[PDB]
């Protein structure tokens, strides 16, 4: 098999990884494990640290400076691997200890446990004039020398590396997502019945949903259109906390209910990025460096308020309804339904991305 | 303050062999 490797400017250290995506699966995420080879030719400082780090990087709306980011912190571990702590004594990992065996004595390990309830790593999507790295919230190794950890890390005695938490689609589908709901208008007697569901509750990414939408129009008013969207909510809870609700699919259909009548019909979407790369700060899955990536999976959650970006998908149904009558064009008539799903990547059965 | 960084330096990431056991 293989393994990711990644060395200092200066060559003096160089990082040993068995893999970049670190699964969570909820009740436990993937142990970040890995080596660090120091070469003794140049290593003088006496001390190699490796660090883990989770960060929200942004860029300041107030500065005028192409490419400038920023991170803060919202996890950090760090680890001695070099030298071995005198306390600390810990198993081996199977890939460690093969890394070991390959590199000789020169190699040290370095462990890290990511705490469940981390936001996973999440890219929001940049403007066609951004410079600078991926904004959003990502996870990263970095592997440096120093005498301790006051000392400020010269950029050439280090090493980063970065690393996504990612999460997969439950084996087991949810309940199929049903809503509905019924209006009675004050001019009325009988009610505006609308019912919508879609075929599953798990979703992969590209494929399309299928929207069965029942409209029962027993009123005086008209159904004028029927509005169907995919809508992306992002929950971002940070320094403060701000929210978004952004359609990623829509389809305006001009079908029409007439009064004393009933309509049926199956509405097809496709969420996908090609048609989306205007709206800077949608979310994305966590970008390695500048490639592309897909619109940001689901963030399936346990059993409060957790770091970084939690995204979800709905379904909206939206009836337009005629006004007119005794109130006039004053009050809303509108009838609307929404429907909440799985949007992630099957569990890979083979290889990582 | 919080630590700025000016984005596009670093050697590509690399790759190497291991033997089964
Ligand atoms: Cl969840």
């Amino acid at each position: 098999t293989r393994v990711f490797k990644k060395a200092s400017p200066n060559g003096k250290l160089t990082v040993y990884l068995g893999k970049r995506d670190f699964v969570d699966h909820i009740d436990l995420v993937d142990p970040v494990d890995g080596v660090v080879l120091v070469d003794p030719e140049y290593l003088k400082e006496r001390r190699v640290y490796v660090t883990l780090t989770c960060a929200f990087r942004y860029g300041r709306e107030d500065l005028d400076v192409l490419g400038l980011t920023f991170r803060k912190d919202l996890f950090v571990a760090n680890v001695q691997s070099f030298p071995p702590a005198p306390e600390d004594k810990k198993p081996l990992t199977r890939l460690q200890e093969r890394l070991i065996k390959k590199l000789g004595e020169h190699a040290y390990p370095f462990t890290f446990e990511i705490p469940p309830n981390l936001p996973c790593s999440v890219t929001l999507q940049p403007g066609p004039e951004d410079t600078g790295k991926a904004c959003g919230v990502d996870y990263e190794v970095k592997a440096f020398c120093a005498e301790n950890l006051e000392e400020k890390i010269h950029k050439r005695n280090s090493v980063r590396l970065v690393i996504r938490k990612v999460q997969y689609a439950p084996e087991r589908p949810g309940p199929q997502p049903t809503a509905e709901t019924t209006r009675q208008f004050l001019m009325s007697d009988k009610p505006l019945h609308l019912e919508a569901s879609l075929d599953k509750e798990i979703y992969y990414h590209g494929e399309p949903i299928s929207v069965n939408v029942h409209v029962t129009n027993n009123t005086n008013k008209t159904v004028k259109k029927i509005k169907i969207s995919v809508r992306q909510y992002a929950d971002i809870c940070l320094f403060n906390t701000a929210q978004y609700k952004c359609p990623v699919a829509m389809e305006e259909a001009d079908d029409t209910v007439a009064p004393s009548s009933t309509f049926c019909k199956v509405y097809t979407l496709t969420p996908f990025l090609a048609n989306n790369r205007e709206k800077r700060g949608l979310a994305l899955d966590g970008k390695l460096k500048h490639e592309d990536t897909n619109l940001a999976s689901s963030t399936l959650l346990r059993e409060r308020e957790i770091l970084g970006i939690i995204v979800s998908y709905k379904v909206k149904v939206k009836l337009v309804v005629s006004r007119g009558g005794l109130l006039g064009d004053l009050a809303s008539s509108d009838v609307a339904v929404e429907l909440p799903f799985t949007l992630m990547h099957p569990k890979p059965k083979e290889e990582p991305p | 303050r919080t630590p700025p960084s000016l984005g596009p330096e670093s050697c590509t990431t690399a790759s190497s062999s291991l033997a089964k056991d």
